[PDB]
């Protein structure tokens, strides 16, 4: 009762440490996957001015992709792109068509099949263990074209800064599938551009959609993965400030009980002394 | 042709009318980027943008008057309001000028769209320039390329890739100044 | 009896009938605390005691805030029925609105998003802070603090910058005609005459900072 | 027999004894006192038995303000008519020295014995503060030359307060419902003055003082209020169901602190924040504004029927009310008022009106 | 999990209002119903023992027990709260000598000593007024040895003197779950087993709120039902995989396959041993 | 209270002189509501830390 | 604490001295293998903070 | 070593203690300051890492055996 | 955990200021002067108020 007050205030003490540690271990990942996000950036930018943003397809065949954590002390990240992924799985579902559900971590497989259970389909994790790679990301793209969709939707939680986590989601369509069909303004917005490929058009743009795909994923988890450690540098913060403030007052209670403790024996001794003298 | 006009601007309409109103309507790529392709202007004159890409690297964003890529139809070389091409380019060097001097890194294969602005976009995977190769294992490499003739398709386009690339690294090792 | 300590004398402390006078004596014991513990033997034996409480923070106080009331738990039933009336329909309004700026610094602290609604009544529960702040052995008439408590949840004082509301409500007693106060000690009531004019009064009013 | 007293939280959770001994437990303004004049104002007025008021060791500003809001509602009658009351008051309050505090309850008790035995009908008896009982006679007994007990109380606690505690019963002749408020000091529950009130109550009601500064009103401690009613053979099946099924949720929500104040709300289960949520729910949906406190609250006061607390926290528990706010819960009557609340402020972010609707600029004359 | 032979004693401890009498109830009320079984070499009488309780509580109890029919067997000794408090400290020593005759004459005993802790509060009562010094929480010095002379009168006696049983089932009340308080420690340390019931399982909806793993009975299982015993190492052993591979089932995201059998398992398993009042199975 | 009030209200100013008087603190059990220190906190009018 | 892990006899292993653990008594191979038995286990309770 | 304090061992000690024990206790005031922080030892800092590597070190240097005083 | 060049110019600015802020407040003294050579200063109050 006295003693297990100063039990879980080295409890609370240690969490306070702990917490603080990893705080600072999420601030140096944070600051070195800052590096690799935003020089991962710029090689996505020629996709989207050359095949344009089409999130609002029709699609008949769609392969949503909702990028999680693996380490799941993060603060709400992960459940807040399973809520997109559920708004956006409710956007284009309204015609009768196939969806597949993938995720990459291991925050999405435990969050996603609560959502939905048939359409999900394959689940990728321990992919931050080491580090994430062009030749990962691209083994996953040709995992994702095991099936064959006409469109792609990738979820993931854009590093802003320190502070915002912009969900953004990133679209791609197979190459003559959907994205010959998209293009067609009164003819063609891609007929301006001179093929300089070793075959037909419809093949370098079935290499260029799989390009499209390995860079959008790598870049989608990149961002989330420094915006997990962002957010994780954060979370740790206002978990070591609670953690001060539970051991503050566990500190105060606890000299409340030892000075009531101490007059209780002193009481009892004095009592027990004057029943005799 | 034209019945369906997807985009950002009318996601939001499906999206507002569908989704719950405590999430704004997610964000999208082609917000984060400024620069399109069929708009106006990002010529002016000689100079032209020319944005070199890798996944891990950004290795030029500023103006050049010329680039020299090596397509797969053989190097070719991109002047300011050059035709819109998107080019798959075969392991070669790619040269980017700006006047006396000029930067070259030998690629490994990877596409590099020209756009109806004139913006030039090389989009290589591994950008090895000429300074960092070694003229050495080249050659214990592509012994082995010109070896090996296995039973199986795949590891024959390997080998077929491994020498188109490795014969390329070996005529841009001798002859540089 | 300890108890009995305070309150054999605490309950002397009376409003008499009018057969008997009707005088009063009016109380105001002071107790000091240790660490915020009002669940003390000696404290809580005088809030058992007395009618109302008047808590002060020691993290308000270092804070700046001063009087560091906690408005919370700071209660007093049996003055309700003894507030001025001109004060009674105007801080009303004051306390519900601090209510929900205790909510809302109370959750938002860790910077998770802005509703834009709590995020409106945050800097206005900051206004109505530091229209609370006062110095010391300045005490102001009734009437005085229930212009400025008009002046501060009427909206009047709205867009003056947190750090200009010490001078602004200065600003604001010092220029509103001085039989505006009159007319509002005597019927002791915003009268309908008297808020339309009120209202008039505080448009012209050189704020600090515009 | 079940007493219906129109608070959800004494309704729901620990129902009261038609007949039986009730006490309301807390210390120093958690609102014991507003808890027994709301329990006079919805009992005392729908009884039709008599009633007597024994005030040991409170106010006496209290006991002034009761005389006087009984004289207004006719409960007190003075002068010719005065045979047509309904209540006795015995006033023994804290001004008194501790051989008057330490003898006033006898001296109520005796007053509700005699229409419990000679008149032989149902009182009711409200003591505030059947802990200064035990004080005034701690305080007597140092000086009655004894060697101390444990905190400083004195050795007869057990037995002073079983005497007294034993009388107040319902009997075959008449019975007497008995709702005595308990001090406890420091707000400790262990203190022997409370420790030793437990064992002579049916019906506990402890208010606690952090569920008084949650806002949460009336502060009663759902998790710590117990009831000799609350038994499926007694009100039901499916009020003890509703019941337990509130206390299952209450204590789920207990059990899950820790982890919210030093992790965040964000690393729990999916079952476990929705337990968060509805637990959230009905810890407002426990708060109801009280007609004695209309005067210095503002709401008016919602006397809630019994059906109604229990079709409405079966309404919450089930999952009916997932989809409301929490603060459309907080100080509301019952199930239809929820919703009612819930359009009254979900019009208000709503509510942005043009032009400011001036018409004041130069009223004329 | 905390089987009861003929003989030993088991302390009902617990905080107020979380199950003591109702088990204590359910042990007499069944007693009564396995009487008519069994023939009169194996009847169990008991003796109910109400230290400090109210008369309506002990009227209520009466009245249950003639509903139920266990009045028959059943003595009830009763110093009520407002009884002298010699009365209150003499009345367990009064109840155990009337359970004291079917132990000596080779019929079986079931006392039940409700209230323990308030016959030491009366004994402190009568010893400070006697001016004898107090000690610790101001209880005498020999406040152990008036529970240890009466709780070792409950034994299992020899064939030569009769083979008569009496089980003693005393009640300590806790503050908080307090378990480390003097009269606790010592009834903790007289007693054969302990049935330790907890506020926070029985607002759980855990009702009898038995704590699995602070409940012990030290005559083991040597006094189990055959059977029972058969099943009881299994439900023990499970439900110990259940206790402590949780303080992780609040992370129900990441399914195991291997812990999470163990947990919805031993959720099952304790969801089975929950059970309503007044009816002994 | 008595004891060190006494000790304390002895120092003060009067019309002639006065006597400042610099105390060391020592807080019991790092309790800054311990009765010693709580006490003598009443009469002490700055405090100067001095830290490692 | 070792005995509801189910552990008989629930002797701690880090509370439990004998003066027969000197190493001149029962020998340096048997008093370094109960050192390092009270090593890892303790280091083990340093990283129950963590891995529980 | 934190909580044992010896206020007279200013300037009475062993000279050559004295030179080298400054250094030795300042080195083990950072490695107590960032110990149970890092008890795991997979994602650190370069210079984090290198004040507990040292303190590590002179932990296991300051123990010694029983009956043997150096 | 993040960087001397993390925050902004202004933070630079109260970084500086306060850096010689904690010197200032810094003193020789003039009983020390026997052991640390440096005579001591005895500074008024109209000066560190200004000098502040
Ligand atoms: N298994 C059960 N199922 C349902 N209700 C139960 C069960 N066990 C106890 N209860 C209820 O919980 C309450 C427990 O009261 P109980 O008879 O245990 O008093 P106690 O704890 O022995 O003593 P005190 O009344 O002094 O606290 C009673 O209202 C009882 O009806
Ligand atoms: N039912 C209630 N609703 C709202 N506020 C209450 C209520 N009960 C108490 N309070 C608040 O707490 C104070 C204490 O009320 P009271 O019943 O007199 O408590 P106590 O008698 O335990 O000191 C009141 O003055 C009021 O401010
Ligand atoms: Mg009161
Ligand atoms: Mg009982």
């Amino acid at each position: 009762s006295n003693q297990a007050v100063k039990q879980r205030i080295r409890a609370i003490k240690n969490i306070g440490k702990i917490t603080k540690a990893m705080k600072m271990v999420a601030a140096s990942k944070m600051k070195n996957a800052q590096i690799a996000v935003e020089q991962s950036r710029g090689l996505v930018d020629p996709f989207v001015r050359l095949f344009g943003d089409f999130p609002a397809v029709n699609s008949n065949k769609s392969v949503v992709v909702a990028v999680t954590s693996d380490k799941g002390l993060c603060g709400g990240l992960n459940s807040n792109i399973t809520k997109y992924t559920r708004a956006t799985l409710a956007t284009t579902e309204s015609e009768g068509k196939d969806v597949v559900v993938v995720s990459i971590g291991d925050k999405g497989r435990s969050q996603l099949t609560r959502i939905e259970s048939q359409r999900y389909q394959l689940a990728i994790a321990d992919t931050y263990k080491v580090r994430v790679t062009f030749g990962q990301a691209s083994l996953i793209v040709e995992e994702l074209i095991k099936h064959n969709p006409q469109s792609y939707q990738i979820l993931f939680n854009k590093f802003r800064s320190a502070i915002s986590f912009k969900p953004t989601v990133a679209t791609i369509l197979s190459p003559d599938l959907l994205e010959k069909q998209l293009e067609d303004v009164t003819g063609n917005s891609l007929d301006a551009y001179d093929i300089e490929a070793s075959h037909e058009r419809s093949d370098v743009l079935r290499d260029l959609t799989e390009f499209h795909l390995g860079v959008t994923l790598y870049n989608a988890m990149l961002e989330n993965n420094c915006s997990e450690h962002a957010s994780r540098m954060s979370a740790m913060e206002n978990s070591t400030k609670s953690a001060g403030e539970m051991l503050g007052k566990l500190t105060l209670d606890y000299n409340r009980k030892r000075q009531a403790t101490i007059t209780t024996e002193l009481i009892e001794i004095i009592a027990g002394a004057s029943a005799l003298m | 042709e034209a019945a369906a006009p997807a985009g950002p601007k009318e996601f939001t309409e499906v999206w507002n009318k569908k989704a719950p109103s405590t999430l704004i309507v997610p964000e999208f790529p082609s917000n984060y980027t400024a620069v399109k392709a069929v708009g106006e202007g990002q010529v002016h004159g000689d100079a032209f943008p020319v944005n070199f890409y890798t996944p891990h690297s950004i290795l030029s964003q500023a103006q050049k008057d010329t680039v020299v890529l090596p397509g797969v139809d053989g190097y070719f070389g991109v002047k300011a309001s050059h035709v819109p091409t998107i080019a798959q380019l075969k392991p070669g060097v790619v040269e980017l000028h700006s006047g006396a001097e000029s930067e070259k890194f030998f690629v490994s294969g990877g596409f590099a769209f020209v756009h109806p602005n004139g913006v030039t976009d090389i989009c290589v995977l591994e950008a090895a320039t000429l300074d960092q190769v070694d003229p050495a294992a080249v050659k214990s490499a592509l012994a082995a390329a010109s070896a090996a003739q296995p039973t199986d398709e795949f590891e024959q386009a390997a080998n077929r890739a491994a020498i188109e690339l490795y014969s390329a690294l070996e005529s841009a090792v001798e002859a540089k100044a | 009896d300890v108890f009995y300590l305070h309150s054999r004398l605490l309950e002397r402390a009376a409003k008499l009938s009018k057969e008997l006078g009707g005088g009063s004596l009016t109380a105001f014991p002071v107790i000091e605390t240790q660490a915020g513990d009002v669940s003390a033997y000696i404290a809580t034996n005088v809030i058992s005691i007395t009618d109302g409480q008047i808590f002060l923070e020691t993290e308000l106080f270092y804070k700046g805030i001063r009087p560091a009331l906690n408005v919370g738990l700071s209660v007093s039933r049996v003055g309700s029925a003894a507030q001025f009336p001109g004060m009674k329909q105007v801080a009303g309004t004051l306390k519900l609105e601090l209510a929900q700026y205790r909510e809302v610094a109370a959750f938002a602290q860790f910077g998770s998003d802005l509703d834009a609604a709590t995020q409106y009544v945050l800097e206005r529960g900051a206004r109505l802070t530091e229209m609370l702040k006062q110095k010391q052995f300045a005490p102001i008439p009734i009437e005085r603090q229930t212009v400025a408590v008009y002046a501060a949840t009427k909206g009047f004082l709205d867009k003056v910058r947190v750090q200009d509301i010490v001078a602004a409500e200065e600003a604001v007693i010092s220029q509103v005609n001085p039989a505006v106060f009159k007319i509002l000690k005597a019927n002791g009531k915003i009268t309908p005459a008297l808020d339309a004019h009120l209202k008039a009064e505080l448009r012209k009013v050189k704020l600090p900072g515009a | 027999e079940i007493l219906v007293t129109g608070i959800k939280v004494v309704d729901l959770l620990a129902p009261y004894q038609r007949g039986g001994k009730i006490g309301l437990f807390g210390g120093a303004g958690v609102g014991k006192t507003v808890l027994i004049m709301e329990l006079i104002n919805n009992v005392a007025k729908a009884h039709g038995g008599f009633s007597v008021f024994a005030g040991v060791g409170e106010r006496t500003r209290e006991g002034n303000d009761l005389y006087r809001e009984m004289i207004e509602s006719g409960v007190i009658k003075l002068g010719a008519e005065r045979g047509n009351s309904k209540c006795t008051l015995v006033y023994g309050q804290m001004n008194e020295p501790p051989g008057a505090r330490a003898r006033v309850a006898l001296t109520g008790l005796t007053v509700a014995e005699y229409f419990r035995d000679i008149e032989g009908q149902d009182v009711l008896l409200f003591v505030d503060n059947i802990f200064r009982f035990t004080q005034a006679n701690s305080e007597v007994s140092a000086l009655l030359g004894r060697i101390p007990s444990a905190v400083g109380y004195q050795p007869t606690l057990a037995t002073d307060l079983g005497g007294l505690q034993e009388r107040i019963t319902t009997t075959t002749k008449g019975s007497i419902t008995s709702v005595q408020a308990v001090y406890v000091p420091a707000d400790d529950l262990t203190d022997p003055a409370p420790a030793t009130t437990f064992a002579h109550l049916d019906a506990t009601t402890v208010l606690s003082r952090s569920i008084a500064e949650l806002g949460i009103y009336p502060a009663v401690d759902p998790l710590d209020s117990t009831s000799r009613m609350l038994n499926p053979n007694v009100i039901g099946a499916e009020h003890y169901n509703v019941a337990r099924g509130v206390q299952k949720v209450l204590q789920d929500y207990k059990n899950l602190q820790d982890i919210i104040a030093i992790l965040g709300m964000d690393e729990l289960s999916e079952e476990d924040k929705l337990t968060v949520a509805r637990a959230r729910k009905i810890q407002r949906f426990l708060s109801q504004p009280f007609q004695v406190a209309e005067v210095f609250t503002g709401t008016p006061g919602k006397y809630v029927d019994l059906a109604d607390t229990i079709s409405g926290f079966q309404g919450v528990l089930t999952g009916k009310y997932d989809d409301l706010p929490e603060m459309a819960f907080y100080m509301v009557g019952d199930i239809k008022e929820v919703k009612e609340k819930a359009d009254k402020m979900a019009k208000d972010i709503a509510s942005r009106k043009e032009a400011d609707n001036k018409k004041v600029s130069e009223e004329l004359k | 999990l905390v089987p009861i032979g003929r003989g030993q004693r088991e302390l009902i401890i617990g905080d107020r209002q979380t199950g003591k009498t109702a088990v204590a109830i359910d042990a007499i009320i069944h007693q009564k119903n396995c009487n008519e079984q069994v023939p009169k070499a194996q009847r169990v009488y008991c003796v109910y023992v109400a230290v400090g309780q109210k008369r309506s509580t002990v009227a209520q109890l009466v009245k249950l027990f003639t509903q139920t029919g266990a009045m028959r067997y059943t003595i009830m000794v009763s110093a009520t709260a407002s009884d002298a408090a010699p009365l209150q400290f003499l009345a367990p020593y009064s109840g155990c000598a009337m359970a004291e005759y079917f132990r000596d004459t080779g019929k079986h005993g079931l006392i039940i000593y409700d209230d323990l802790s308030k016959q030491s509060v009366a004994y402190r009562q009568m010893s400070l007024l006697l001016r004898r010094p107090p000690g610790r929480e101001a209880f005498p010095g020999d406040v152990f040895y008036l529970h240890s002379r009466l709780l070792e009168r409950a034994a299992k006696l020899s064939k030569e003197l009769g083979g008569g049983s009496l089980t003693a089932f005393p009640v300590i009340e806790t503050q908080a779950g307090d378990v480390s308080a003097y009269i606790a420690t010592n009834v903790i340390s007289i007693t054969d087993g302990q049935i330790f019931l907890e506020t926070e399982l029985f607002y759980k909806g855990i009702r009898p709120a038995l704590n699995v793993g602070l409940s012990v009975s030290r005559v083991g299982s040597a006094a189990q039902f055959p059977g029972m015993k058969q099943v009881a190492g299994t439900l023990k052993l499970e439900l110990a995989q259940y206790r402590e591979v949780a303080a992780f089932a609040q992370f129900g995201s990441d399914l195991d396959a291997a812990t999470q059998y163990v947990l919805e398992r031993g959720a099952r398993l304790t969801e089975m041993l929950k059970q309503k009042q007044f009816a002994p199975i």
